């Protein structure tokens, strides 16, 4: 997952 | 006439959006009175994000290390702490634009508006639903974390979502305004995946009621179904099981149109097994699942906000 | 990631909305500086609506006959005049919430956000496109007239639409902020019909670029086409003809995806001829045409 | 058309  | 998916007017929320920056990490914050809320992962620069020990990583930070920006104005941070996955900054100025508000945790299926922000600048607004698998199908680029979702009731903003991350499938995950994630998700750049999702049956039925209210009623038939028989069919099409609680929620729409919920369920069942056959419903070729029963009432009733 | 029918944040416009009442008729008005703009048909009664003469009706009014309210508070009208299909009312105080703004007339195919209002109060905001036939597929109830459509760039609001009418097919008609109608419609309650609509080809191509940018790719193919070959097909399906200018506009998205515009055109050509067959693109089972190239670039950066 |  990408911390946006 | 006409029927559109609408967002709430976002002015009251726009007035609360600020910019929060730690080092080279810039994201958005929500300024209410003298507190700024934002994703705790703002404190992470570079690859800290793999498996951050936020508790300790935070202990090192000082107040002057947070650059909070509202318009052309730098807000002086005079306090900071963590609440679950949110950072809480106390600033020396209570936001003069603070609307009446409320923090709520919404249920899967429920809809809300999202004000997408970058560098503290509101950029766009759209309506979406909390999917049954606890993600939202949003539209977010880099720097959008801290963007919030919300509803408006009379004059009160109910904040219900703050954005934290994008999952491998391109969908999105975040927290309530208490910092507690929706779904089993955690805020680290590890591998996480969304569960299989289902269609929000309650909302489809609401929308079918919307269609009928707007004179679009060709799909209605003279039959009914039991709840169990409906679910046996609908779950094969990947629809959420329909409960008696859901049936009761559709009460007011059922009363208004004079159509019993199970009679409508029979219409929906016939629609699933047979398709539309070229026809449309409220101008859509697809069965819509992002209008709640309440959305339908609010719109068909011209509800406004103060 | 993700692609949404996104509207501009509506706050800057919300602070300009007011209520204008004449006798028993109430509509929304737009309050900028010391002027309130609203549709002129605010001065019509039931009888006056089949065939009003606005010059007659207007001369029979004074400043005092217009009730303007910002929220619960009445604004003193000290002047009035007509500019085409709009009324302009001078008031004795300025809107401190007035944004940097301008009035622009948009072209068919372009998009804008609508702040739906009732009694001067915001209800919702949605994004739409000006159809090629000059109508809008809006969501408007009784009392929504005076609601405005707009775009925002930097901190400047470009007002492009004010709502006036609903046509018998249930689509919507209005003017720019000089009171000139889009399309050959007039503000009277006679049967008026919209020209046959058509699909905004340029926007459909932009939306297919948006699809590609978000991983939806099945519709692409090895073929290419010429402008003329594409047009001969699209025109069979009631698609607007594509021009070189339109090809040029798609350049940036072409560069970003590594797909040539005419290659994307061939893709679209096959879609029109073969249908989608169960499949969806960005969640839709039909081709979306309410996103411009600039919209796609903005959202998908 | 209806004046809306």
């Amino acid at each position: 997952a990408v911390l946006x | 006439s006409g029927f559109r998916k609408m967002a709430f007017p976002s002015g009251k929320v726009e007035g609360c959006m600020v910019q929060v920056t730690c080092g080279t990490t810039t994201l958005n914050g929500l300024w209410l009175d003298d507190t700024v809320y934002c994703p705790r992962h703002v404190i992470c620069t570079a690859e800290d994000m793999l498996n951050p020990n936020y508790e300790d990583l935070l202990i090192r930070k000082s107040n002057h290390s947070f650059l909070v920006q509202a318009g052309n104005v730098q807000l002086r941070v005079i306090g900071h702490s963590m609440q679950n996955c949110l950072l809480r900054l106390k600033v020396d100025t209570s936001n003069p634009k603070t609307p009446k508000y409320k923090f709520v945790r919404i249920q899967p299926g429920q809809t809300f508006s999202v004000l997408a922000c970058y560098n503290g600048s509101p950029s766009g607004v759209y309506q979406c639903a909390m999917r049954p698998n606890h993600t939202i199908k949003g539209s977010f680029l880099n720097g959008s974390c801290g963007s919030v979702g919300f509803n408006i009731d009379y004059d009160c903003v109910s904040f219900c979502y703050m954005h934290h991350m994008e999952l491998p499938t391109g969908v999105h995950a975040g927290t309530d305004l208490e910092g507690k994630f929706y779904g089993p998700f955690v805020d680290r750049q590890t591998a996480q995946a969304a569960g299989t999702d289902t269609t929000i049956t309650l909302n489809v039925l609401a929308w079918l009621y919307a269609a009928v209210i707007n004179g679009d009623r060709w799909f209605l038939n003279r039959f009914t179904t039991t709840l169990n028989d409906f679910n046996l069919v609908a779950m094969k099409y990947n629809y959420e099981p329909l409960t008696q609680d859901h049936v009761d929620i559709l009460g007011p729409l059922s009363a208004q149109t004079g159509i019993a919920v199970l009679d409508m369920c029979a219409a929906l069942k016939e629609l699933l097994q047979n398709g539309m056959n070229g026809r449309t419903i409220l101008g859509s070729t697809i069965l819509e699942d992002e209008f709640t029963p309440f959305d339908v009432v609010r719109q068909c009733s011209g509800v406004t906000f103060q």
